[PDB]
């Protein structure tokens, strides 16, 4: 299909189609972990849930978490390369603290989510360095329009969205996802844990335990992120 | 392919042993030290006869009492020739004496290796140097006489000859040596291991020589002492 | 062509340098760890190649702190520069912030240096794995794990070597959340006798630290009565 | 075919095979031994024979005035690490007001080799050593590689064909302790009579002898400083 | 620290293949359409969704770089963000050496300028994007186009990404010079409509004018009145 | 003080769709004159001038680099620059030395290229720009000539009574002040002319 | 790295510089350039490369920048370094001038921008710039000039020179229609029409396909003029007109 | 200016007036020199305005990281440290003494002084400002170990009142602020609040 000449695949130069190859293959890299996020926002609420499959039972599972806290009423979901998203969210904490020091308020999602663009569309073009392999999902209530969702990548493309999913089964994920946008606003209220859970779980076929996921929360009546504990989360399967 | 900096299989490192191969392309050159002083001497070997002898300097002088004598690219030769003299200032500058030929040879023999072409310097060096030296010359201790290579190992001798006929000229200069010489036979076995090994005919513009003793400075041979030496053989 | 550096992705989206430093480490001699109620236990079977050495060359346990020990595997260089650095942090933790540095914090810190070697041409990454392991009154005992490609987690009890598979097997079966560490060294000690090999390598060295309440939070070397008693009770064990 | 050139690349079995080169242009030079007592350390060395008409070389340098050093390798290397390691024991001097200990010189030696094994355009030091010291604790035989981890070490032989010395060495430690400064250096003496082939013994002008101890600086041994030592080996 | 050799060079032939790589690139980008009328300009974009799920109002592809300026783009939107930032900082200074808003050539000059230093420094690729720009100054509408090499243009009507060759082709036929501003948005979004492949809708496209007032891109509100002509 | 080692005396004035400004002549050192054609007004454009008084090392300093400036500036735009926008540039440029800043202060004098708008103003010697819409004034005789225009000057002049003003408050000005004088010289910009004249002044 | 570089600045080898005859022969395919001296001033002659319906004339000229009150040029090759050069030669020369008071001679600006272009071929690891001039101006000391440079970086002075497309055809033909020191600027005017004539493939000239500027000195004063598509147009008609007569 | 701070078991009392001056003229007189540097630590300023207000900022970003990276609420003894160091590095260029106040869950309430100088200390009560001068005598004779509350509300008080009575650089209102596990308490005692003590008459 896309011809090559020179060191096409080997460093972010433009093939004789100009597709930079080597930015095709971090979205593969992004794919090695083996896990799947899905978020979800609400009329009044954003709710994250993430898999947490844990390989053998010596590890202390308390440590493994892919839910991370930027600022008071900013949270984050990370999938790809571990150390790679450990470097991303120390990047968006001090971009987030820097702002407040600099114009006396607290940053917007949007705003946190182009700055993390641009330092990546720094890696897709100088050569001495590569891409890092991993995806990033944020969410927040703004206090002018209210619940957001955002989604970054490694080539620097920073949508939005209504509700997104990232991993390994992206796309049939985002297939069940689709039929639900139809119709009452895909379940606008509290609840909309229930759909994270029921798309996580209808390609996956696991009927999780009270202890394979974690799951966070902002909302208009409490902005503050928070991480719901295992017995509400149990309460919320035990329904299902 | 490679870099400068680069071992081989045997630990070997190129690039210093093509610039050694780089001397077995130069003009042989002969030092020999006795109880009473030492004695250069050097094949010019001139091109053609438009070109003037008298300037072709192969044998240099650092100080009063310090002469070397090069072999190989004698473009190459002048840099390390400064900054032996520059050296030899300041040791007289800061210690009101002079110094010493060990301490020349070994300052010099430290800017060999050098170099590189990543956080190395400012300006720094791309890769050896190709000239080998012969140092001579009095001290606290008498008559000496040292050798360099581009790798860097400097040896203390008595009887040295670096160039492109020195596995020939070795194998004369041990049979003739002996710890009991005279200066003039040294000379006199100097020119006739030359005459030995050269193209051309031995006479009085196509070579040097030069000597220090203990009670002299560092002397060059006249167009008239050198013919005379020259015929007296 | 894929092979030849850190800053190439292969058509799958792995880094072939990571995965070799990663066999270099796949390939040294074992070193395990337990975590306890009271305290942590580090042990590590040395390699004696030669009678010629004295015994002490090549130790693998270091003291980061005044609290934290270390236990490495891999090459030794590479080791004894991580721990440089990792003394670097927290002495310069202490002097800003007045207090002892946590070792969540500190694993975190040595894990992003490790990290920021894998993404360039200029550099490589470091040939070497290692645990560290502390005990404050605050959080009591823990244990850590950091990989050369940088990651970090949490454990109970880690077998970094290259009998992780035999270590780490047998180390599951010891129901170490209620033991103490008079009664877990025996075990440390009685593994890593089992997990040995005594065909290829013909003679190894132990060596046993800890770090707990009764040495009051301090790293220490486990003292030579104990390690005796330990040594004989494993060769009773092993039959 | 394509690892073998840079100092920055793994091969497919995680070596790294420009330090391995490295440490073969090590075993090229020339043998020495080094060994300890319950008071002194003492190093002998073999001077090659370069040609018939120059004098050998130096193989034996001061470090301090409780430190000595014997080298095998590039000798440009050699001494640039010597010039370190002076400055080094200068420096404590003038800011404690006392001597530097052995390991913690060894430490700063290791740690300043190694970081030229990582970076890119850059080579290792080709030049393995063996130290010799006195502290309150007594004597030290450490030793060191191009690959930067150092051992310590109660006797230990470095260069071509020492491995005959090796095998002598242990078969014989079983009485170094004890033993006295001229059986000491005797035990050294035979131990590297064992490297050289059969056409020639130790003569009186191939050999170099260092010596440390107790109540008695570094010291280097001349040409014919070395008779009263080479009398008796039969 | 970073290379510091060109990774673009002549070929025997005197090419610049990266370069004409980069404008590969930029062929392939979503169609993008500008019309210059007596009193105003007019850039219309495609602005298309790749599903549902994606919430259209975050993102925008016609941006204001001063408040008589405008561009629209084709090629890569990584790129296109840091040439704005670039732009934005650029006018900002003009305006405060000579306290004077800045015209559209030296705003295009200046672009110009930094695209070409990508294209001859060390270690770095060319930008994948192409602009349109446009102005109004000194009673008079404007309309440059700049490529990845730092080649600017000026025209009267123009198309750029997927399609541009029978974009122009049928663009060239209906242009007339007297035509007004209302009158070219027709014009405009007819010729956007002849390869859409699909139903236009007031989310699918972007529009932006600028006339004596200043710049401003259209709301989807108006976009519906346009669009039901 | 520093500006006050030369001398020196510009003045400005506006009338209607025409300017003037005039100057003296003398440049001397403390209190001594060394000679009597010393050129203070610049034409920095067809119908802009500017007039600097102060030091006059910095007088032809900041002249010079002014007209660097400006001729990089008409050759990158294509069209020559207005009256406000020099203004803005010379303010910028004199700011730059904050902290050791030139010892001159200007005044500017043009006509709009496209209305024929007159405009007037001066700047302090770190840059701040101030525009009248009668006239300004600067160097030694600065109260002498303040004096003057308040009494002299009318509304919507003629550029006949406009010279007669601008002449007779300069030599009363200058013939009060000590290191000012030996003669006064004054462009008139009206739209298509620009005439120039000389005054017999005071040799003393 | 070592791996990805291209070696810009080495020798051939034969003693050749690869990059550099590489950014000639893309000289070589740019659009025709012609200047022609006389007794009375210089002219120069470009042709218009885009000539699309769609475009805008919004510019004085395509191809002149006056870059002095004095000077002017022309460009063949890549636009985009042509710019950059262009900046730089009048930076030249405003730093001449307020180092001296005086305008720049012809002969230093030329050689102050071949120094730039030559340091872009021995040390750097970039590229050189793929552009060729022509210059024309008028000094104190030798009056009315032509020069022209190249890539590598050496200039010299002529009376009748052309670059561009069929450069070498162009020059052939001036060699034997050029007579020293008897020109005016109406016969180079004629000369040139007629040159740029034939050296263009299309049928006969357009007027617009066209652009000429001159150069002279009047009232003590230069003149730096670019002339009207009427009068390109009368002085093709007179063209037509003389050569259609004689047969 | 000036400030206080007692300690009680629980939490501390932290108090201040608020009056700004410029030689002999007030610029504000409803000044607010308590500020808060964690959602548990507060500070009092007292010297040089754009000091003190440059500091807090700088040790408020630098805390708020530190705490957000190490996920946990911070320590008082660290809030002191960084003051501590800031006021040392500079210490010859800045004007500032403060008084650091707060509630840890491992030690409760402590307060903390830092002159101006860079030295650090702890303490059971500590004033500072230009009018502390003048209720050295009081503190030292009122003081009684072990108080409450209410107590040491009424201490503050009437300490304060004292010192605002006699210096003429101090005056205003009072506010204060009673820090504990709980949360923050912030009062102004204005007006006729302000507890008068006996003028001597005749």
């Amino acid at each position: 299909r896309g011809s090559s000449a020179g060191f096409d695949r080997h460093i972010t130069i433009f093939s004789p189609e100009g597709r930079l190859y080597q930015v095709e293959y971090a979205f593969k890299a992004i794919n090695q972990g083996g896990l799947t996020s899905v978020a979800v926002r609400g009329k009044d609420c954003a709710v994250i849930v993430t898999q947490k499959k844990v390989p053998d039972k010596l590890l202390d599972s308390s440590t493994v978490t892919h839910l991370f806290k930027i600022t008071e009423n900013i949270g984050c979901v990370m999938t790809g390369m571990t150390a790679d998203s450990r470097s991303q969210v120390q990047r968006a904490r001090y971009e987030a603290a820097n702002w407040k020091y600099k114009y006396g308020y607290e940053i917007p999602v949007d705003m946190l989510c182009k700055r993390i663009a641009d330092i990546s569309q720094v890696y897709t073009q100088n050569a001495e360095m590569r891409p890092l392999g991993c995806c990033m999902i944020l969410i927040g209530i703004d206090e002018e329009q209210g619940p957001q969702v955002y989604k970054c990548d490694p080539a620097g493309y920073y949508c939005g969205f209504k509700a997104t999913a990232a991993g390994v089964k992206q796309t049939e994920s985002t297939s069940f996802l689709e039929k639900k946008v139809k119709k009452k606003f895909d379940w606008t209220f509290e609840q909309t844990v229930e759909t994270a859970i029921t798309c996580l779980s209808t390609v996956l076929s696991i009927d999780f335990k009270p202890s394979e996921i974690e799951v966070g929360v902002v909302t208009v009546e409490n902005p503050k992120f928070r991480i719901l504990t295992e017995a509400e989360i149990d309460a919320h399967l035990v329904a299902l | 392919d490679r870099g400068v900096n680069t071992f081989s299989p045997e630990g070997r490192l190129f690039q210093v042993e093509y610039a050694i191969e780089g001397h077995k392309l130069g003009s042989t050159a002969i030092g020999i030290q006795t109880s009473e002083g030492v004695c250069l001497a050097v094949e010019k070997r001139i091109t053609s006869p438009l070109m003037e002898p008298s300037s072709i300097e192969k044998i240099v002088e650092i100080d009063a009492h310090i002469g070397c004598a090069m072999s190989g690219l004698i473009a190459d030769a002048k840099t390390l020739i400064d900054k032996a003299r520059v050296e030899t200032q300041n040791h007289w500058f800061t210690y009101n004496e002079t110094m010493t030929v060990e301490s020349v040879t070994q300052a010099v023999s430290n800017l060999a290796l050098q170099f590189g072409e990543e956080d190395a310097d400012p300006g720094a060096m791309s890769r050896p140097f190709g000239v080998a030296l012969l140092f001579g010359g009095v001290d606290e201790k008498g008559p000496q006489l040292f050798h360099m290579d581009p790798s860097g190992t400097f040896v203390q001798c008595d009887a040295r000859a670096i160039g492109s006929a020195s596995e020939g000229a070795q194998s004369s200069l041990q049979e003739v040596y002996h710890k009991s010489t005279t200066l003039k036979e040294a000379i006199k076995s100097s020119l006739i291991i030359l005459k030995q090994v050269m193209e051309e005919k031995l006479n009085a513009t196509n070579i040097e020589l030069a000597t220090v003793q203990p009670g002299q400075n560092f002397h060059m041979f006249t167009k008239e002492e050198l013919e005379e030496v020259i015929k007296d053989i | 062509g894929y092979d030849l550096s850190a800053s190439t992705f292969s058509p799958d989206g792995r880094v072939f340098q990571v995965e070799y430093a990663m066999k270099a480490v796949e390939n040294s001699s074992t070193a395990i760890g337990i975590r306890c109620k009271d305290g942590v236990v580090f042990g590590v079977e040395k390699l004696v190649l030669s009678k010629l050495y004295e015994e002490g060359s090549n130790k693998r346990l270091f003291n980061v702190d005044r609290h934290v020990g270390m236990a490495v595997a891999g090459l030794l260089a590479d080791a004894r520069s991580l721990a440089d650095i990792a003394r670097e942090e927290a002495s310069n933790f202490r002097s800003n912030f007045g207090y002892n540095i946590p070792l969540k914090h500190l694993a975190d810190r040595v894990a992003m240096y490790v990290h920021a070697y894998t993404l360039y041409s200029a550099v490589r990454p470091f040939g070497c794995s290692f645990m560290l392991g502390s005990y404050s009154v605050n959080d009591g005992a823990q244990l850590y794990m950091i990989d050369p490609s940088g990651v970090s987690y949490g454990y109970w009890g880690c077998a970094i070597g290259k009998a992780r598979q035999a270590a780490k097997t047998e180390i599951e079966k010891l129901q170490m959340k209620e033991m103490t560490c008079r009664d877990v060294v025996k075990e440390v000690a009685k593994i890593i006798y089992i997990v040995h090999d005594e065909v290829k390598d013909k003679a190894f060295e132990l060596e046993l630290s800890w770090v707990g309440e009764l040495t009051k939070g301090r790293h220490e070397i486990v003292p030579k009565d104990v390690r005796e008693e330990a040594e004989k009770y494993a060769k009773e064990s092993l039959k | 075919n394509q690892y073998d050139n840079d100092v920055t690349v793994w091969s497919p079995q995680g070596r790294i095979h420009q330090i391995e080169y490295a440490m073969e242009a090590v075993k090229q030079g020339s043998a020495t031994v080094g060994l300890k007592s319950k008071t002194h350390a003492v190093l002998v060395a073999l001077k090659r024979a370069q040609s018939e008409l120059a004098a050998h070389q130096k193989k034996i340098l001061h470090v301090d005035n409780h430190i000595g050093i014997s080298i095998a390798g590039l000798t440009a290397d050699a001494r640039l690490l010597c010039n370190f390691m002076r400055q080094e024991c200068l420096d404590s001097r003038f800011v404690f007001d006392r001597p530097l200990p052995v390991s913690r010189l060894v430490s700063l030696i290791g740690s300043k080799t190694q970081i030229p094994t990582q970076r890119y355009g850059r080579r290792p030091y080709g030049v393995g050593l063996l130290i010799a010291g006195y502290d309150d604790m007594g004597p030290h035989v450490f030793q060191t590689c191009p690959s930067a981890n150092y051992f310590d070490c109660r006797a230990m032989s470095i260069g071509a064909r020492s491995q005959s010395a090796r095998t002598y060495l242990e078969r014989h430690m079983s009485e170094f302790m004890q033993c006295n400064l001229d059986e000491l250096v005797k035990h050294g003496l035979r131990a590297l009579r064992e490297t050289l082939p059969a056409e020639q013994d130790l003569t009186t002008k191939n050999v170099s002898i260092g010596i440390v101890g107790k109540d008695l600086e570094f010291t280097i041994y001349d040409d014919d400083d070395v008779s009263p030592f080479l009398d008796g080996l039969e | 620290r970073g290379y510091s050799f060109s990774l673009t060079t002549f070929s025997p032939s005197g090419k610049l293949v990266q370069i004409e790589y980069a404008l590969a690139a930029v062929a392939g980008g979503a169609p993008s359409v500008g019309i210059k009328a007596a009193n105003g300009v007019v850039l219309a974009t495609e602005k298309k969704q790749k599903s549902i799920l994606y919430d259209e109002r975050s993102v925008h592809k016609v941006e204001p770089i001063t408040k008589h300026i405008g561009l629209v783009y084709s090629g890569m939107g990584p790129d296109y963000r840091v040439l704005v930032h670039r732009a934005r900082k650029l006018a900002q200074q003009y305006y405060l050496v000579y306290q004077e808003p800045i015209p559209t050539a030296q705003l295009v000059q200046r672009v110009a300028s930094v695209m070409q230093e990508y294209t001859q420094s060390g270690g770095v690729r060319p930008f994948g994007v192409s602009l349109l720009i446009c102005g109004w100054n000194e009673g008079r509408p404007y309309l440059f186009q700049s490529d990845p090499s730092g080649a600017y243009f000026a025209w009267k009507a123009t198309a750029m990404g997927k399609n541009y060759v029978n974009g122009k082709t049928f663009l060239e036929k209906r242009y007339n010079e007297d035509l007004e501003l209302e009158d070219a948005i027709h014009t405009a979004i007819l010729t956007l409509k002849e390869s859409f492949e699909g139903q236009m809708t007031e989310d699918n496209i972007e529009v932006g004018i600028c006339n004596e007032a200043g710049f401003r891109r259209l709301t989807p509100t108006e976009v519906r009145d346009y669009l039901a002509a | 003080s520093v500006m006050s080692y030369n001398g020196g005396a510009v003045m400005a004035m506006k009338g209607k769709n025409c300017v003037a400004i005039a100057a003296d002549r003398r440049f001397g050192i403390q209190a001594q004159m060394v000679t009597t054609d010393f050129q203070k007004i610049f034409p920095m454009g067809d119908r802009l001038y500017i007039g600097l008084a102060g030091l006059a090392t910095d007088v032809q300093t900041v002249a010079q680099r002014l007209k660097f400036r400006l001729n990089l500036y008409e050759l990158k735009e294509g069209r020559q620059i207005k009256p406000y926008t020099l203004m803005s540039m010379v303010a910028n440029l004199l700011y730059e030395k904050r902290f050791g800043p030139y010892y001159t202060e200007p005044v500017i004098a043009g006509l709009d290229p496209k209305t024929f708008k007159p405009f007037i103003c001066s700047l302090d010697l770190i840059g701040c720009p101030m525009v009248t819409d009668d006239f300004v004034v600067s160097g030694t005789c600065s109260e002498q000539m303040y004096g003057m225009c308040e009494s002299l000057w009318e509304p919507n002049m003629d550029p006949e009574h406009l010279f007669e003003t601008i002449s007779q408050a300069m030599l009363n000005a200058v013939d009060r002040d000590a290191v000012s004088g030996m003669g006064v010289i004054v462009h008139i910009i009206e739209k298509d002319k620009i005439t120039t004249r000389t005054l017999k002044a005071r040799m003393d | 790295s070592r791996r990805y570089d291209s070696r810009t600045t080495i020798f051939s080898p034969e003693g050749r510089l690869y990059q550099v005859e590489y950014a000639m022969e893309a000289i070589g395919h740019a659009g025709t350039c012609l200047g022609i001296l006389a007794n009375d001033g210089v002219l120069l002659a470009a042709e218009r490369r885009n000539i699309h319906k769609l475009l805008d004339e919004v510019f004085f000229s395509e191809k002149i920048y006056k870059l002095n009150e004095d000077m002017a040029c022309s460009v063949a090759g890549i636009t985009s370094d042509a710019n950059v050069l262009t900046n730089e030669l009048r930076l030249i020369a405003q730093r001449y001038l307020l180092q001296y008071q005086e305008p720049i001679p012809c002969e230093q600006l030329v050689t102050a921008l071949c120094d730039i272009k030559q340091a872009y071929t021995q040390f750097g690891g970039k590229r050189p710039f793929g552009v060729s001039l022509l210059y024309i101006g008028w000094d104190k000391h030798y009056g009315f000039q032509l020069y022209q440079s190249d890539p590598s970086g050496n200039y010299g002075g002529w009376k009748a020179t052309c670059i561009g497309n069929n450069s070498a055809a162009a020059v052939s033909m001036l060699k034997q229609d050029y007579k020293e020191g008897e020109m005016t600027l109406k016969s180079a005017l004629a000369l040139a029409v007629k040159v740029l004539n034939k050296t263009m493939d299309v049928s006969k000239l357009s007027a617009e396909k066209v652009e000429i500027a001159t150069l002279t000195r009047e009232n003590g004063k230069t003149v730096i003029r670019v002339l009207k598509q009427k009068e390109v147009e009368q002085l093709i008609k007179k063209h037509e007109e003389e050569e259609a007569k004689a047969e | 200016t000036t400030i206080m701070a007692v300690q009680f078991d629980g939490g501390v009392v932290l108090g201040a007036d608020s009056r700004t001056t410029t030689g002999s003229y007030i610029a504000n007189r409803v000044t607010d020199k308590l500020t808060p540097i964690h959602d548990h630590i507060f500070c009092c300023r007292s010297g040089s305005a754009a000091d003190t207000q440059a500091v807090a900022d700088a040790v408020t970003y630098q805390l708020g990281f530190h705490s957000i990276e190490l996920n946990e609420p911070p320590l008082v003894h660290t809030a002191a440290s960084l003051f501590k160091e800031m006021c040392y590095r500079y210490r010859e260029d800045l004007m500032a003494g403060i008084i650091i106040a707060g509630w840890d869950p491992q030690e409760g309430g402590q307060v903390y002084s830092v002159p101006m100088g860079g030295m650090m200390v702890r303490q059971s009560f500590a004033i500072g400002g230009s009018g502390s001068s003048y209720i050295y005598g009081y503190v030292d004779a009122t003081y009684r170990e072990g108080m409450t509350k209410d107590e040491c509300l009424q201490f503050t008080a009437n300490a304060l009142a004292l010192a605002m009575e006699r210096d003429g650089s101090s005056g205003g209102v009072i506010r204060l602020a009673a820090i504990q596990q709980s949360g923050v308490e912030r009062q102004v005692l204005l007006g006729d609040q302000i507890p008068k003590v006996t003028i001597s008459t005749l």
